[PDB]
């Protein structure tokens, strides 16, 4: 009893914040021209891949798992299973892009000018949703409702993930593992840490170091349990259903989830030039 | 002795100047023209915006015929537009990147550029070769050109840097008349529409009416205080409006040799750079350095719009002699036509 | 025919934007016999190229003009730090060249050329009789040390004052046979766009 | 001698605009309102025009 | 029984 109140409050919580986060910087980014530079396109497409985040994995991941039921249809199924991964895969690729592009202007700034530009920041948005898109198309196809009967006598279904054999699913997790998580693992980590050792070789210059470090530290602890899960459950899924499923599963789904509000708060809300024009777009 | 006698002289002129302007005026404009009609709100959207530079646009000129004006620009091109159409006729590549000033030909024959290379490049742009190219380098001048106005396709009137005036024979190449009056870098230039007059304004805030056969300053307006960046004459052409950068537009009488009425406002802290008129002569429209060009009731002193369109400076603003377009440039690379 | 001129205008100059954004334009400064001629070793302009890296120079032979010159990427100033009469006419020109309306977002490159002739004019400079605050001072020789700390820190303290971490004055030193000033101008250009995209891209 | 030369031809124009026509501002003020009311018909700013007659949509 | 979780 206890553990479905927290549930709620906590999901809720993201939720709004989540919601309400990424609607604000939407709006100011699109109505303010004059703020408008090759970072703030990047920004721009985070924000709106992190709110379409938040409105197709919480209430479809929160509702269907008090009730133990999936009370929708198959197509909504199919559509959401789509968008939850596109837009996973969206906010990863646009913090790895920040994280390039500001390697690019540090570490070698006079040759970076010559292709660092505000159209290259257009090609870069447009790759990224044209490739994230395109990858992201076997969740429709292969996820679809299956049946089980209840203690009740009653009918219910689950929407899930499931490929046609283990082969192909351990190889599918393992993939998914190293492009999403693992690569940005080391080359965020590698971008922002040659950055770090250019800076530190008095107290705003280690003030940047340390949020470089909370991105690339904050990108693990969002992403790091739900991928091993995956993992752990790609190639026996039965010890991990028998531990995590239920209530422990939501709260990793969770902290996953949180990326998609933490985004707009350290890359957005943390900046003096953001807040200036924030006070400047509402009356 | 002498230059001090001369001095005492020069004082005593300009002393009974004033005191003939104090005595002469005994209204206003706006006490006159009080109880008239307004031209009310008017709601003048951008109808074109015209998006071709890739650097700050200095200035422009409206054509005699309403669809044509020419921009310049510090990336080193000479763009001319067609308004209706949004569409672009001329790409002038300019010898020196830096060009202050451009003018568009009354018979549109003919543009103009000035910079900081000193030399006002006379451009044909009726060639029978294909392309504009330069047909008289007007190269007298010792400073840089801020404004050039043609008064035929045979005599134009330039501003400089070098503290004068000159008319160009252009099939000759050589300055006809100089105007040595102005104490500091001339700015600015407006011709009457009978091309028997013309004002400048430059940087020691005065503006002097010469007359063009005569070649002397017929008449010396000096009711600035910052450095008068443009001058426009009203249509009739006996008045004509300045702006400057102290916040401050003044509309100035030709007959009666004195200002008529401040066009600024208390919300404004930056600077004018460009003014224009309407065609009726009621509106008065003049862009500004706070991004935003305020529109003028000419003959009321009313702001009765304001064209909020440009990221940067708004620097060159010009009104068609038909009156239905204003056009608008900016340091960001855009010029924006309205209503 | 009559749109597609339009199209291929803009495209024309597209191509034309792309190489000037290629140039680290420049812009010099000072007064006559300065040694700003000196400086070059390779509206009159210049061009030399280092490291795959363009540089363009710019003198003019003053507030309308220097209006055209607010997005270079760094002023170039030279100093005669030979002769003392001017130093208050170079000190002045520094201030207005710096406390401007149009230049809050360019760094100073701050060149002191011919330093050798200070150096046998202070081992032949009555730099006491010149500067009265030049005592209570304490910083090769070490009295050319000393007068070029001292020049440094008189020709830096204006701009550290002003300015306010939008742009920061990065003087050098050159004599008059000396060959880095190219690497001194790609170093200190590396640093102007390196303070400017830590801004642009949203790190500080 | 440069100097007591552009003084000379300073007092000179001075002395040209001294003599000038001088009206009265509201003659030049009524001139203006007249010009304004007998051009207001053809002036396409104070009263706009109908989308048919303006060439700009 | 509900045992399981989707991927996202
Ligand atoms: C509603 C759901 C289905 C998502 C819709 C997907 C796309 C239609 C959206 C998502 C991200 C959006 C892009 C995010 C950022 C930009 C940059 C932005 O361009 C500018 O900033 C103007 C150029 C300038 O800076 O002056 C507007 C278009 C674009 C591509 C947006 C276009 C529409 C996109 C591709």
């Amino acid at each position: 009893e206890w553990q479905p109140a927290v549930q709620i409050l906590l999901y809720s919580l993201i939720f709004l914040l989540s919601v309400l986060g990424n609607t604000l910087v939407i709006t100011v980014l699109i109505r303010n021209k004059r703020m408008r530079t090759v970072t703030n396109i990047f920004l721009l497409s985070l924000a709106v891949s992190d709110l379409m985040l938040c409105l197709f994995c919480m209430p479809f991941n929160l509702i269907p798992n008090l009730l133990k039921d999936f009370i929708f249809g198959s197509a909504v199924c199919k559509t959401t299973t789509y968008f939850m991964g596109t837009s996973v895969s969206v906010s990863t690729f646009n913090l790895v892009a920040i994280s390039l592009e500001r390697y690019g202007a540090i570490c070698k700034p006079l040759q970076s000018r010559v292709w660092q530009t505000k159209s290259h920041a257009l090609k870069v948005i447009a790759a990224t949703w044209c490739l994230s898109f395109t990858i992201m198309t076997p969740y429709p196809i292969y996820s679809n409702l299956v049946p089980f009967t209840k203690n009740n006598n009653q009918t219910a279904n689950m929407c899930r993930f499931l490929l046609p054999n283990d082969v192909m699913q351990q190889s599918w997790h393992t993939f998914l593992l190293l492009i999403l998580f693992l690569i940005p693992g080391i080359v965020m980590m590698v971008a922002y840490g040659l950055i770090s050792l250019e800076l530190y070789q008095l107290m705003a210059k280690k003030r940047v170091i340390r949020m470089l470090i909370v991105i690339v530290v904050l990108f693990f602890l969002c992403w790091m349990p739900i991928f091993s899960a995956n993992a752990w459950r790609a190639y026996d899924t039965a010890s991990a259903e028998r531990r995590l499923s239920g209530t422990p599963i939501s709260f990793i789904l969770l902290l996953s989830y949180t990326s998609s509000c933490v985004n707009p708060i350290i890359y957005c809300f943390m900046n003096k030039r953001f807040r200036l024009g924030f006070m400047a777009t509402f009356p | 002795s002498e230059l001090d006698q001369l001095r005492q002289e020069a004082e005593q002129l300009k002393n009974q100047i004033r005191d003939a302007r104090k005595a002469c005026a005994d209204a206003t404009l706006s006490q006159i023209t009080n109880n008239i009609d307004p031209v009310g709100r008017i709601q003048m959207r951008t109808r074109r915006t015209l998006r071709g530079h890739l650097a700050k646009i200095y200035a422009m000129h409206w054509g005699t015929d309403s669809r044509l004006l020419v921009s310049a620009s510090q990336d080193g091109k000479l763009i001319i537009w067609d308004s209706y159409t949004t569409n672009k006729v001329h790409a002038i590549p300019l010898r020196s990147s830096w060009v202050m000033t451009c003018a568009y030909a009354p018979s549109g024959n003919y543009v103009a550029c000035g910079g900081l290379d000193n030399i006002c490049s006379i451009y044909n742009l009726k060639t029978r070769e294909g392309n504009v190219r330069v047909s008289r380098e007007l190269a007298g001048h010792t400073g840089y050109l801020s404004c050039c106005r043609f008064l035929d396709d045979n005599q134009i009137v330039t501003s400089s840097g070098d503290t004068t005036c000159a008319l160009w024979d252009i099939e000759t190449g050589q300055q006809t008349t100089t105007f040595t009056g102005h104490t500091g870098d001339v700015m600015s230039l407006s011709l009457a529409p009978d091309t028997r007059l013309f004002v400048s304004g430059a940087c020691d805030a005065s503006a002097k009416l010469w007359d063009v056969r005569e070649g002397m300053c017929r008449q010396t307006f000096t009711g600035h205080e910052s450095d008068i960046n443009a001058i426009c004459f009203f249509p009739n052409g006996n008045a004509f409006a300045t702006g400057s950068d102290d916040a401050t537009c003044r509309l100035f009488d030709l007959r009666a040799d004195q200002e008529l009425m401040t066009y600024s406002h208390d919300n404004i802290i930056c600077g004018i750079t460009s003014v224009s008129f309407s065609k009726s002569g009621r509106l008065l429209l003049a862009g500004y350095d706070d991004f935003n060009c305020n529109v003028w009731d000419a003959l009321k002193a009313d702001r009765a719009g304001v064209l909020a369109g440009h990221d940067n400076r708004v620097s060159c603003l010009g009104v068609t002699d038909d009156g239905m377009a204003v056009a608008t440039g900016s340091w960001d690379s855009f010029l924006k036509i309205w209503n | 025919a009559a749109v597609e001129r339009s199209k291929m205008i803009d495209r024309n100059l597209r191509e034309d934007g792309e190489k000037a954004r290629r140039t680290l334009r420049l812009l010099l400064l000072g007064a006559d016999n300065s040694g700003k001629s000196t400086i070059v070793k390779q509206i009159f302009e210049t061009k030399f190229q280092v490291d795959k890296v363009n540089f363009h120079m710019f003198d003019v032979g003053r507030r309308k003009w220097i209006q055209c010159f607010n997005d270079v990427t760094a002023i170039i100033f030279v100093v005669d730090s030979s002769d003392y009469n001017r130093l208050q006419e170079a000190l002045n020109d520094f201030k207005s060249i710096w406390n401007n309306r149009w230049l809050r977002t360019i760094s100073v490159i701050l060149f002191l050329n011919k330093q050798d002739l200070l150096a046998e004019k202070v081992l032949a400079s009555k730099i006491e009789d010149y500067f009265p605050e030049f005592a209570r001072y304490t910083t090769e020789d070490p009295r050319v040390t000393r007068a070029k700390y001292f020049i440094r820190k008189e020709f830096v303290d204006i701009s550290t004052a002003s300015g306010d971490g939008r742009h920061i004055c990065y003087p050098h030193f050159t004599c008059a046979v000396d060959t880095e000033n190219a690497r001194r101008i790609f170093n200190d250009c590396k640093d102007i766009i390196l303070q400017m995209n830590l801004r642009e891209y949203n790190l500080v | 001698t440069a100097s007591i030369a552009q003084a000379r031809k300073l007092v000179e124009q001075l002395k040209m605009e001294a003599n000038i026509d001088r009206i009265k501002v509201s003659k030049a003020a009524a001139d203006l309102m007249a010009y304004c009311e007998a051009h207001a018909k053809e002036d396409p700013l104070l009263t706009p025009v109908p989308a048919s007659e303006n060439p700009f949509r | 029984d509900y045992m399981g979780w989707m991927d996202f």
